[PDB]
Formats: C-alpha cells, structure tokens, sequence
RNA sequence: CCCAAAAGAAGUCUUUCUUUUGGGUUUAACCAGGAU
DNA sequence: GAGGATAAAATACTATATCCTGGTTAAAGGGTTTTCT
DNA sequence: AGAAAACCCTTTTGTTATATAGTATTTTATCCTC
C-alpha cells in the first residue's frame, strides 16, 4: 500500500488499505527508498552485501 | 590538488531521461567559472 | 451485491470494528509541523491548519455551551450541522460544497492536500530531496580532457 | 493541416516575399507547440512504465 | 530622415512608404487620457466620434447616478469629475517612494423628493494614480506597466458540431454578454430546440416564448416554416403562461416556493434591466450588425429585448435548415453562417483604460451599496452628501488592482527595447481569459486574420508560445477595441494615396494586393496578375482590375523588435523568433556603438522608447556638462535638462546618459540631445561590430560554442556595469528603541574600521563579501540582537550611493519604523567563460575559450579575427541571413566604389544614387522585406577599396586567406571573414555558479534549503533516483538520501569522521518519514511500525 | 513496536483508529482558540500551542520559570504543569479535541 | 554539532587549555517572469 | 395498466516533464476606551 | 461633560472559469413483459 499510495490516487489507496487493515511487507524498490534502507537490487542484494 | 586526486565526482543534467544521464568523472582544476565537459559524451547527456 | 461484498468481507475478517468511521475525538498534529512564522513587523503568517483548527474549536465550544445552557432542538441541530461541515473542511477541503476560503478568495490547504499531487509529503519530500556537497554551473566544451 | 495550393516558390537564398513568409510561419509555429506538449507528455508515460 | 539631427544612414530601399510610422507608444497614452477625459482626447474624438464624447469616469458616474431609495423620497447624484495638479514631480516620487497620483473631486448633489431641499458638495474621491508622459505608472517608488488583454467580444456566436452517435450536424448559439447571465439555444439528436437560461438544465424554447407572452397561435404563425419548431410546439407540456414562469423558477432557483410575482420579477431582472445584463456598447453594435435589427438608430441601450431573442431563435433554426440569407421584419437582410472565435473581428483588446474603468466601477458599486444602506438608518434633514459617502472601498479597489494582478507588471528595463516591447504587448491570459495550463492548440496558432495586426514572429518560446504577442508597427485600436490597420485604396486600377483604416471584417469583404508590387510610377500595376488575399486568407492571382486595396508598405506584419533584423526574409521563422526574443535581453555596455548594417528602424525605436532626452523646443545651447544641459529658447525663456547618472534599473543594469551637443550648437524641436543606456547618437546600439571568421577551430567551438580573442577583454569592448541594492529598516516594534548605531556588540576594531560615525559604510569603500554595511540592534524581548546587514554571499564592488530616510525629518516612512537606510554597490563585469553572446538572427552560443591575441587566425596584413563561429550550425538551422549580413558588413567597413566609367553596370542599374560609393566605416540600412538583393551584394563585393597599401584582403567570393597563428602555416583553403554585430546577453556565469558543503537547514523538515541566496543545495529529483537504481548502485543512493539530506545525527557524525579521518558511519532513518507518520496519524489512521 | 524508531522495521500495518486510541495518543486536551499572546510573544494556555500539552518551547525551561537547569529532569512542573525536557518533543506530542 | 563575548594559566609577542552567559535557521506560502 | 429491466445521460473523480529568480504576505467594519477641549 | 482618535474582535449576483480524455457510479426514461 505504500508504493500504490505514492503512485496515484493517494486518497483512495489510503482509505481502502485502512479499511482492509493491510500490512505492507517491505519489499520492492520504492518503499526501501522511502524509509532510507538499501534497495534489494544491485549491490544491495544479500549475495554481494 | 592532492585531495581530489582519484576522487570521483558525479555529473548530472536535467531532465535525466535515461540511465546514462548521471555519470562519474574524475575532477581536475581549471581556470574560470564553467564546468568543462568532454565532447564525446554530449550525446549521452543530450547536452548542447 | 458483489460490489458490496468487498467491504463487508473486509470488516468481517479482521478484528477491527466499523465504528471507526464515526469520530468522537479529533487528533491535533504537533505544533512544529504547523508553525506560524513571525515575519518582521508582527507579520505572523499562520498555516491554514491553524485557521481550520480554530474554526473547529470555536464551533465545538459554542455547541457545548448551547447544550449545557438548554435550547430548542432546532438550534442544536443546526449547530451540529455547522460542526460537521467544519470537520469535513478540516479533513478534506473542497470535497463537498464550496471550499472554505481565506484571504483573497483562495482555498486553504487542509490535511488531505499534504498527501496528494506534486506538493505532498509523498513525491516531493520523500522520493527526491535536496542534498549537501553539491553545486551547479554552465558547461563549456574542452577538447583537451580524456574520456 | 491541409496543404496550401499556392505554393511557396522562392528559396531562402533568394529571399521569400511577404505572403510566402506568412504562410510559412503558419506551419512553423505548430512545430514548437507540439514539441513542448509532447516533451511534457513523454514524462508521464515514462513514469507509468 | 525626418528627425532634425539624425545620422545619415543610407538605405537600399526601392519602394516608398506613403505613411510614416505612428507613435509607437500611442496605444497606451491615447487609451488612458480617454479615461480621465483630457482636452486632447476631446479634440481627437471631435474629428471622428463627435456624436457622443464621454470619458470613462464620466460614463461610470452617469451609469451609477441617481441613487434612490425604494420609496423614492430622496436621491444622490454625481457629475463633472475634476483633477488637480500632481502632488510631486516624477523624479521626486520615484526617489522618495511616493506614488505618482493626483487628487480627484466630484460634485455630489442630494435631493429630497418631498421638501425640494437640494444640497450640493465637492467630495474628495481619493488619490488617482496618473501616467508619466512615456506610458508608465509609478507605484510605491517602483515603475509599473499595465498590459493590454485579448478577450472574446460580447455578442451572439453560432457554431456547428458533428454528432458521433447519429452523424447529424448540431448547431448551437451562445449570447455572451458583459457582466450578465448566459443563455444558450442548442439543437441535438432528436431535434429539440431548447434553452439553457443561466447554466441550468435544458428545456424547450416554447417555454421561454410563452413566458415572454407568446400564444400557441403566434409562434406557429411566425415560426411555421420549420419542422423542428412545430415538433417542439407539439411537445411542450406548458399550459398558458403562468406555468411557464413557475417552471422557469423551478430551474433558475431550485428549492423555493414558486409564485407568479416573484418569478416574473426575477426573470425580468435577469435580462431586461440595466442592472445585471449589460451588453456594453461594443456588444450591442455587434449584435445589431449580426442580426441587422437597428441599422440607423444610435446605440443607446444595453439590455436585451424580445425582438433580439426571437430573431436569434429564428436565425438558429434557419441555419439548421441550411438557408443562405434571412430577412428579419424591420431590419435589412444578413447572411446566415457560423462564426469563428479567433477571427480578429471577434477578439477585442481591453487596453489600460478599460481595466481601470472596471476597477472603479466595482469600487463604486460597493460604495453604492454602503450609501443605499446608510440612506435608511439616518434621520432626514441631518443627511448631507459628505456624510453618506464612504471613500475607502474605491481607493482599496484601485490599490488592489495596481498592486496585485496579472496585468500590472514590473517594467522590464534590461534595455530600452525591452520596455518599448513590454508596453505594446498583448497577453491572452489573465482575469477573464484562458489559462496557461488549459489552452488547446487551436488558440496558439496564427490565424490568417493576424496580417498587419499582430506580429507572427515575436512570441515567447516557453509554455506561453502563442498566448502572448506584440502589436504590429502600424496597428491602432478603434473605439470599441478592435484592431485596425491602414490600407491604400485603388480606384479603377489607379493607386491613390487615400489611406483608409480597416478592421478584420472589412478586410475580409474586399480584395487586397501586396505592397512590393510593380508600380509604374503613375499608380498602375505593370502586369494584370498580382498576388492578393481573398476572404478566407486564400492567396491567388486576380487581374489588376478587381483589386480594391493595397498594403501601405512591406514590413506591415512585423512588430518593433522583429523589424530590426536585417535580411529577415532569408531566415526561417523558427530562428527569427529566437532572434526577436534575444534583443530584449541585451545589457547596456560601458560604451555603445551603432551597428554598421541596420534596418532604418533603430532611430524611431530609440526616440519613442523614451530613454533619450529630446529638446522640447528649438533653441541654442548655453552650457553643457556631464550633469545637465542648458537650452536658451528663441524667446527669452531658458530650460535645464537634468541627466540620470548611474541609476539602477529594475533588473540591475546602469542607466547612464551623456550629452552629444557642444556649447555653441543650435538644436531643433524633436532633436536628440543626449544618449541613453543603449543608444549611440540617437540610434539603438545593443552590441558591437566584431571581425568574424566562419571556420571550425580545434574543436573549442564545438556544438554552438564560441571563441573570442583576448582583445575583447583588454580594451573593454564587452564590459558591463551592474548595481545591487540593499535595504534595512529599523522597526519601532512593541519593545521600541531600535537604532542604527555604529558600535557592533562583540565585534573587532578592524571590521568596524570602514563604518562612518552614523554607522553606514563610507561611499568609496570596496565592500567585499563578509563586511558590514549597516549597524542595527533590536531589543531581545545588552538585551539586543545585532541584525547588522552584511553583504550577502557572492557580491563585491565599490559603494557608490547611500540614502537614509529619518522619521525626525518628517518623511513618509512605513508605519512603525524610524530609519530605512539603503545602500548601492556597483561592479564592472568583463567578458569571461560561460557568458552567452549571440548575434541577431539567433546564433546563440556560450563563450568557450578566450584565446590570447597571438594565436588567432590573422589576415594577410596582420589583423587578428576577434571571434570564430562553426560552419556546421549555419546550413542546418536555415539562418543563412547571417552569412549575407557578414558579407555586407565587410563592404560597409572597407568602403566600395562602383566604377561608372563607361555606363553603370547592369547589376547596379536600380541601385539608388549616392550609394555607388561609400567611405570606410559607412553605415547602411537594408529594410526588413525590401533590402539588398544577391546580385547587388555580389557587385559590391567585386569592388572594394584597399586597406592601406594596394592590397584587397577579401576576393570576389567573399573569402580571405588566413594564416594560422598557433602553428604558422597558412590554412590550405580560403575562409569567410566579415563584420558581424553581436551582443552580450544577460545570462552571465557569475550569477549561476554555486556550491554548498554544509549550510542552513529547513525547519519543518530537516532537509537543506533551496536557492543561491540562502546557501542552497541542488535537488536530487525524482527521476534522478531511477538512474541510480538502474545502474545497480545502492549505497550511493542510500547515502544521498540519508546522511546528506535529513538524518539529524548522521550529518554531524559524518562531518566528525571526515575531519578526523575515521570511516563514515551508518545511516539512520529520514525525518520526513516520521513527519509522514504524524501526518497520517492526524487523519485518524492508526499507522504502526510492527517488527 | 520499535516505539519511536531505529532500524528494526519489518512491517508497516495501517488500520482504522478508534476513539480510544486517539485519546491514548494525546497528552492533553485543546479547548481554546488562542494561538499566541502578542505582548508576551509566548504560548497561550490550553490553546493551540500550550506548553503543558505539547511540551516546552525552550530547552529545559518551564513556563512559570521555577526550573531552568538541566539537573532538574523529568519533574512535572508543580506550578505551571509543563514537563521539563528538550524542545524537540514539540515535534512528536499530539493533542485531541473532544 | 557550531559561533560570539568575559575571566584565569602557559608560551609565542598571539596560539593552546579551563569556567560562565548568549545563542543556529536569511524559514514558509502564493503570484509573476525567465532557461534548457 | 403497473412493475421491472435496460440504455442513456448525468455527475463525480483522476491525470497532464526538469530547474532557476523577483515581489507580497489584509482590509474593513462594529464596538469600546482614553485624552483634549 | 462631549467629541475625536486609538484599541480588540471578527470574517471574507455570482461573477471571471474560453479545457480534453478516460473511467466509473448514480439517476431517469423509456421499453418490454405480465
Ligand atoms: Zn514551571
């Protein structure tokens, strides 16, 4: 819901996520940029990290 | 001059349409007030 | 029925209860995130949030007084309507009816406008930030540098 | 968008006349207008992709 | 030419122009003095509109008065607006921050309708801003200009659209009034002629017609010729007339108890009262023209009428029927056709007068509401006009307009041409016009009706392209606001000199020829066939017997800026545009020089722009000095002209003026007597003539770059002066005691050395960054804060002027201050890498490398070229014009002599006399669209005088043989060389460079600020985090978003690690994320960070 | 979880908030529409900037003035009721209107 | 984290150490004008 | 003739590159209070 | 004792919107069926 909220239709995404009580597992590249953590791609993956 | 030796610096131009819009060079001091750019990368940046 | 079933199932599965839709208390954002700037000469510019909170508090106090002092049902109902409109304007200004305008006939930035468009804290203060150790300048061409 | 049946008959070395220059600016301006609007549009497509 | 003391600038022109260029600022000056009603406008309207001369204020007052109560027992009226002398002159008002205005008085009469007691008084209506004689207002000390606006004229507009579902044409009509309520009659699928009174839901017209008092018999009697009307009549469901009014009420104003009286009153008040439906005077004329109702009666009345409504319904139904012409009873026939909303017969021009009139109108409306209310809450026989008038709203409205609007703009004073072009601007965006982000591609084009009324070349290049334009040279605005152009009329194929001004419609009706046609010296065309412009902008060949009009002269389509480009007809429109948008950004150089090859338009632009001093009356000069000039008129009187020496302009460029007359010369009225910022003897001079070669050189001039010789730095050929202004105010404050004192608390003796006794830097001290300019201390609420104004980051240069205003000297200071010390700092900037030189035709570039004067390609005799341009930029962009200019430039510099030993050569047969020979450094002019042909240039180049010895450096082709200064050998092939006139644009490097290691941070979120002023840090935007992701680099992105922007402990820890050589620490989390969490929680969303 | 913050993030979970949670977050109740008094240029009481609700405006300085030294830490003011702590707490505490 | 002022000590003829007080957002939002 | 079902129209919401600098930032009215004459 | 200039509070006809393009959900209108 974090990525979708940051993409478009912020109000609708937030309200429906709030209703459904969705829990966002932190995986992707936009949310890890938002919360200031290493992206899980490129040099950031476990094998090279 | 002894500090910047072999210390990469990122150059960027806006808009950064594609991946090659950001490139890391090595800096060298010049006289004046204008960043000097290599002529063979003008196509990558799309910079006149 | 199918279009409806989504929300009913959503409220059925989880332990959360629908009563959250109707509010009984209204939270207030910490002051530092809605500061007033006292420009020189007593020019204290106030964030729109301050004005909207002021309206809500005024109306709440008035309605509380009118209920305590005793009044006919009609006046109390109208005051409750005004409170409802004030809160609606606080959460999303301009969604229903005429926007609550301030100086020089302009809309006021309610909370929901801080999380929307290319001015909210989602695509202008979280995905791209200004940074230190930086500069800019005009570029020229030098056919003496290597690649 | 339809062609003017005149048509222009002078080369830029010899120099256009008044009317020919006018009917040239006619189509010259839309080029800049479309350039601006398309460079505006392309960013939206890149973002969605 | 006709200016008494202009320089002798010879021209190649072949044609002769019957009509002299009108006053280039006449539009503004003659559109304002209409507002106040000066005698000059009265005289002008006498020889034209003598039927009804009335000024704007007079019109507003007459429309307003009388003001009467409901009972009608008393009335208040106004009349005879009157103006007194200005409070202070222009210079004093500009210097002391006093708005330039004059008092306004009006005669208010109060009449009691039951006693006959008349009470008259002269009431003061406020301070009305006036206009300096050169077209600019002065407000709060700054100089402001009001721009004209293009709007859709009020009237009836018909338009047809195709239907997707049924593929039927659907016609629709809109009656757009001024300050009224619309009503549209439209047809649709399922043919049904309806109404849209106001902007409510649809309903059959029969409802409206019956509501107006039409029986079911009358409608079919008159509207009995179309199936649509009969069908609508059959399906109306409206009985009698009252039900119609009640139904109209149910839509106009929902949720009310319908009643006949209120419904009738509201319906009448919406349209048939001169209170909420005003077609103005232009609208009524347009409507009467379109429907042909009242061709004879003068336009007196501005409300609709039943005849107009029935006529428009009939017109619409006939148009749907496919008719060709219609006859309305009591009116002449007219053609029935759709209308366009770009034809310059439908877009009108609200000038400066109209806008101020509207603002005064709304102010008076508010005052009228106040007076009406007060008229019933005060006892009679105590009321006097002065006790019912409340002046504050009027002054409030005027000030609101002149201070806050999209049409009252800061004058652009880069140079005189910028101002002259800014006064003649037409902007389609503003209050009541389309918006920058909501304009389609059908309004930005160039409609074929613009010829001679709006320049098609000059226009901004950004997202404004098309919404802003410049008025052409010869255009004028007629009383209604439509733009008119002159045409020379042909009678029986004889070209007379009777000049007739035509608007768009009349030009559409007739046939117009071209200016540069073969006149046979007796007003007769050489050949029968000549290009013409037909009704819809078609270009065709008509025999020379139907032609009705001809252009007064070429150039008629190009604005002032674009008329100064030589060889304009050789350049593509795309580059001529960038050539006309890069003459308004020059910079007044220390010493100016007139161009060698101009276009004869420089003199008029300079004299009209108003930056030069022009002798007001003929006389003989008495004394001349760098400060003032004394003229001894022919009859006793004497006059002294003062000069502006080193005065700052609104954009930071000098505004010098120096005399060009001696102590014994005699001057004539209108003669130029003192140069300006960018003038040289009365001619525009925006740049310098530089020797230019067109060879590519070692790649330094690669991709539009430019190379300069060092001679343009040593000799200050390109050296600008800039001036900066710093202000500081000692506010009174509630605590009080703010004072501009010298002793700076906790300061050293050295840093306090410059400051004078008062505490203001001595004039003549170089205040480089980090010095003090003013010593200011304010209470802490010693208990004080030293807000001692310091030279901001990046400035320098001497201090040339201080100005201190004191409360004790009873000045007009802002409320709650005592002093407003203001300082000026000036600096000379030479040319250097990063500047933005650019010619006229659009060959912009950024100086790439200033080589020393020894290694430059030098001609055979040792002259080094002073600039080098690339060949690869000329042919591709289609601005070949410059090359031609280059050639001509050389011919002007070296001087030529056509050898008429045995008959004139054929190529010079039509060359004018006294142009067969010219001395070196001779100035010439090639008008924009009738100039020097190619054959003439070849002939001139074929013969040119030697320089000093019997050598010619440029052969017939125009290319010389250059020696390479860096290596020694001659270049194998000849190169082009000449003289080109290039300028220095106002995009210098010193205002662009910027860097930041660590500096101020924001408050709400801990990110760094933005902009070169505070300290500023560049923005790592949205799509500069995709490139980093694409590369696969993650650590760099993490550090660019955590320990460089807003991680509060990360910043200090990285700084300490760097200075102490440790390894940089790890990042935390960004503050903006916690701000996001709090904002979400404020909306009653229980966001929690689980683990 | 993780209370204030620091990198143990593993899941964000949004959801509707009930009145009880809203009254849990808040440290007080705002009941007066006064922002700041002009003469003192200090926060009003029970207003939109009250120091007793959102925290002190200056580092380790109570509204009354009974305490202005660091050593005094965590003592809720006995006269003015403002908790003595760092001013940064004004960026975190929330109020609630009833 | 950083700067300013006052006092004490050491050496140099001007830097270091100790104590007290004071402190840091030229912020921010709008409209307008430009550049590529 | 009445009720249900399907097109139609009618409204409601969403989106439409990057960067930089310059000028303003409230007025107006009613009610109340104090000083001067 | 009355008049004039200075505090403290409140609050802001339908305006002017020259929009397109797309989708998604509610009326409502009319047509078909029993
Ligand atoms: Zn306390």
């Amino acid at each position: 819901w974090l990525s979708a909220a940051s993409f478009q239709e912020t109000t609708r995404v937030l309200t429906d996520a709030a209703i459904n009580c969705r829990s966002d597992k932190l995986n992707g590249l936009k949310e890890n940029v938002i919360i200031g953590k290493l992206i899980p791609a490129g040099t950031g993956i476990n094998r090279y990290r | 001059e002894e500090v910047i030796a072999e210390h990469p610096v990122l150059l960027n131009r806006a808009p950064t349409l594609h991946r090659l819009g950001i490139q890391a060079f090595e800096p060298m001091l010049v006289e004046g007030k204008a960043i000097q750019l290599h002529p063979l990368v003008c196509e990558a940046f799309n910079a006149d | 029925a199918l279009k409806r079933l989504k929300v009913v199932a959503a409220f059925q599965q989880s332990g959360n209860s629908p009563m959250g839709m109707v509010l009984d208390a209204v939270p207030v954002i910490p002051p530092e995130l809605r500061p007033m700037v006292q420009l020189d000469g007593g020019r204290f510019a106030t964030s729109d949030l301050n004005d909207l909170y002021r309206r809500v508090i005024n109306r709440n106090n008035r309605l509380k007084r009118l209920i305590d002092l005793g009044a006919p049902e009609i006046i109390v109902n109208n005051e409750k309507r005004m409170l409802q409109e004030s809160v609606d304007a606080l959460f999303d200004n301009g969604r229903r009816g005429r926007p609550v305008t301030g100086p020089g006939n302009r809309p006021l930035k309610s909370l929901s406008d801080l999380l929307k468009g290319k001015q909210g804290r989602f695509r202008q203060n979280l995905l791209g930030k200004r940074v230190d150790y930086s500069g800019r300048s005009v570029i020229v061409v030098g056919p003496q540098l290597k690649l | 968008g339809e062609f003017i049946p005149r048509p222009v008959k002078s080369s830029f070395r010899e120099g256009l006349t008044v009317l020919e220059y006018f009917i040239n600016t006619h189509g010259a301006r839309k080029g800049l207008a479309d350039t601006a609007l398309r460079t505006a549009d392309s960013g939206y497509l890149t973002r969605r992709l | 030419n006709s200016v008494p003391g202009a320089p002798n600038r010879v021209s190649f022109a072949k044609l002769r122009e019957p009509l002299e260029v009108p006053g280039l600022l006449d539009v503004q000056t003659d559109s304002f003095e209409w507002l106040i009603g000066s005698p000059r406008w009265r005289e002008s309207a006498a020889e034209r509109g003598d039927v009804n001369p009335v000024g704007g204020l007079e019109e507003v007052l007459y429309e307003l008065s009388p003001i009467e109560d409901f009972s009608g027992s008393m009335s208040l009226s106004f009349s005879d607006p009157r103006f007194d002398d200005v409070k202070a002159p222009v210079d004093e008002c500009k210097d002391k921050d006093m708005t330039y205005a004059a008092p306004l008085f009006v005669t208010a009469e109060f009449i009691n309708n039951n006693t006959g007691e008349i009470k008259s008084q002269t009431v003061f209506m406020g301070d009305f801003p006036m206009m300096t004689e050169k077209g600019t207002f002065i407000i709060n000390g700054t100089e402001r200009v009001v721009v004209s606006q293009l709007v859709r004229s009020p009237g009836v507009y018909f338009d047809e659209t195709i239907d997707k579902s049924t593929d039927k044409t659907l016609h629709s009509v809109k009656v757009i009034p001024s300050r009224g309520a619309w009503l549209e009659f439209d047809v649709d699928k399922r043919d049904t002629v309806g109404v849209r009174i106001d902007r409510k839901r649809r309903q059959p017209v029969t409802v409206l017609l019956k509501a107006l008092g039409w029986t079911s018999e009358q409608i079919v009697e008159r509207f009995g010729f179309s199936e649509i009307m009969r069908s609508t009549l059959e399906k109306d469901n409206t009985v009698g007339t009252d039900e119609a009014l009640l139904d109209i009420y149910r839509k106009l104003r929902p949720g009310e108890p319908p009643t006949k009286e209120s419904a009738q009153t509201l319906l009448e008040n919406l349209f048939f009262k001169e209170k909420r439906y005003d077609l103005a005077r232009v609208g009524r004329y347009k409507v009467n023209k379109k429907l042909g109702l009242h061709v004879g009666e003068p336009i007196t009345s501005s409300t609709l009428t039943e005849e107009d409504v029935v006529a428009t319904i009939e017109y619409l139904v006939r148009l749907h029927e496919g008719q060709t012409t219609m006859t309305v009873p009591g009116g002449v026939e007219v053609p029935v056709e759709t209308d366009d909303i770009d034809h310059f017969g439908n877009r009108r021009l609200r000038t400066v007068g109209e806008l101020i009139q509207n603002q005064i109108r709304v102010g008076m409306s508010r005052m009228e509401r106040v007076v009406r209310e007060r008229m019933t809450t005060q006892d009679v026989e105590a009321i006097t006009p002065q006790t019912l008038i409340n002046i504050r709203p009027v002054v409030a409205a005027i000030k609101e307009f002149f201070g806050t609007s999209q049409l009252s703009q800061f004058m652009d004073q880069n140079n005189p041409l910028s101002g002259l072009t800014h006064k003649r601007r037409l902007s389609a965006l503003g209050p009541g016009g389309l918006s920058r982000e909501r304009a389609g591609l059908e309004v930005r084009d160039v409609h074929p009706s613009h010829y001679g009324r709006m320049c098609p070349i000059e226009t901004p290049e950004g997202p404004n392209i098309g919404l802003i334009g410049s008025l052409s040279v010869y255009a004028r605005v007629n009383p209604f606001g439509f733009i008119e152009t002159p045409y020379r009329k042909v009678v029986d194929g004889v070209v007379s000199d009777e000049i007739v001004y035509l608007t768009a419609d009349e030009e559409d009706r007739h046939v117009v020829a071209q200016a540069n046609s073969p006149i046979d010296a007796d007003g007769r065309f050489v050949e029968p066939r000549v290009l013409v412009r037909r009704k819809a902008g078609e270009v065709e060949y008509v025999p020379s017997s139907e032609v009705d009009y001809m252009d007064v002269s070429p150039r008629q389509m190009v604005s002032v800026a674009t008329a100064m480009i030589p060889f304009l007809e050789h350049d593509d429109a795309n580059r001529a545009l960038m050539g006309a948008n890069m003459q308004r950004q020059a910079v007044p150089l220390v010493r100016s020089e007139a161009p060698l090859v101009g276009t004869g338009m420089e003199l008029r632009a300079a004299i009209d722009a108003g930056d030069v001093v022009v002798a007001e009356e003929s006389g003989v000069i008495e004394e001349v000095s760098a400060d003032y000039i004394t003229v001894m008129h022919d009859n006793g009187t004497r006059r002294t002209y003062r000069m502006r020496k080193f005065a700052r302009s609104n954009h930071g460029t000098c505004a010098n003026q120096c005399p060009i007359v001696d102590a014994g010369d005699r001057v004539e009225a209108g003669q130029v007597i003192a140069d300006g910022p960018c003038t040289d003897d009365g001619e525009m001079a925006l740049g310098k003539n530089l020797l230019v070669a067109i060879m590519p050189w070692e790649g330094h001039n690669y991709e539009d770059a430019i190379i300069l010789s060092n001679r343009l730095v040593e000799e200050d050929v390109l050296t600008s002066i800039h001036i900066e202004e710093h202000e500081i105010d000692a506010r009174d404050t509630k605590l009080g005691a703010e004072e501009i004192t010298r002793d700076i608390p906790n300061i050293s003796d050295e840093v306090l050395a410059d400051l004078d006794e008062r505490g203001i830097v001595r004039i003549g001290a170089e205040v480089r960054d980090g010095d003090i300019l003013v010593g200011k201390v304010t209470p802490k609420g010693r208990e004080v804060r030293d807000t001692s104004l310091k030279v901001p980051h990046g400035e320098s240069g001497k201090v040339i002027g201080i100005r201190v205003f004191s409360r004790e000297d009873e000045d007009e200071l802002p409320a709650g201050v005592n002093e407003l010390v203001r300082v000026y700092v000036a600096q000379k900037r030479k040319i250097s890498d990063g500047d933005k030189l650019a010619g006229r035709h659009g060959n912009k570039g950024v100086i790439g490398k200033i080589l020393p004067v020894e290694d430059m390609p030098f001609l055979a005799d040792g002259t080094p070229v002073d600039i080098i341009l690339n060949t690869h930029g000329v042919p591709r962009r289609m601005n070949i014009g410059q090359i031609l200019e280059t050639h001509l430039g050389w011919c002007a510099h070296s001087g030529w002599k056509v050898d008429a030993a045995k008959g004139v050569p054929d190529w010079a047969a039509r060359l004018p006399d006294e142009l067969l020979e010219a001395q070196p450094n001779a100035i010439v002019s090639t008008p924009v669209f009738d100039g020097a042909q190619e054959a003439e240039l070849q002939g001139l180049l074929s013969c040119t005088l030697p320089n000093r010895d019997g050598d010619v450096l440029v052969d017939a082709d125009g290319k010389a043989m250059l020696f390479d200064g860096r290596s020694g050998e001659p270049f194998p092939y000849p190169v082009t060389v000449g003289y080109m006139y290039i300028m220095k644009l106002h995009h210098l490097v010193d205002d662009k460079i910027h860097a930041r290691s660590t500096g101020p941070y924001s408050m709400i979120t801990q990110q760094p600020l933005g902009g070169k002023a505070q300290f500023g840090g560049q923005r790592f935007g949205e799509m500069e985090c995709w490139a980093m992701q694409a590369y696969g680099a993650a650590y760099t992105l993490q550090e660019l978003l955590t320990i460089k922007s807003d991680d509060t402990v990360g910043r200090v820890k990285v700084y300490e690690a760097i200075v102490k050589g440790e390894n940089i620490p790890e990042p935390g989390i960004p503050e903006s994320f916690k701000v996001l969490l709090k904002e979400l929680q404020s909306l009653c969303l229980n966001v929690e960070v689980l683990s | 979880g993780a209370m204030l913050d620091v990198n143990f993030f593993d899941e964000l979970r949004i959801g509707l908030a009930t009145a009880e949670d809203i009254r849990q977050w808040s440290y007080g109740e705002v009941k007066k529409p006064e922002t700041i008094n002009y003469r003192t240029l200090k926060p009003e009481k029970d207003g939109l900037f009250c120091e007793k609700i959102f925290g002190p405006t200056r580092d380790w300085e109570c509204y009354c003035g009974k305490y202005k030294r660091v050593r005094f830490k965590g003592i809720i003011c006995e006269r003015c009721g403002v908790e003595v702590t760092r001013a940064k707490v004004r960026r975190e505490r929330m109020g609630h209107i009833e």
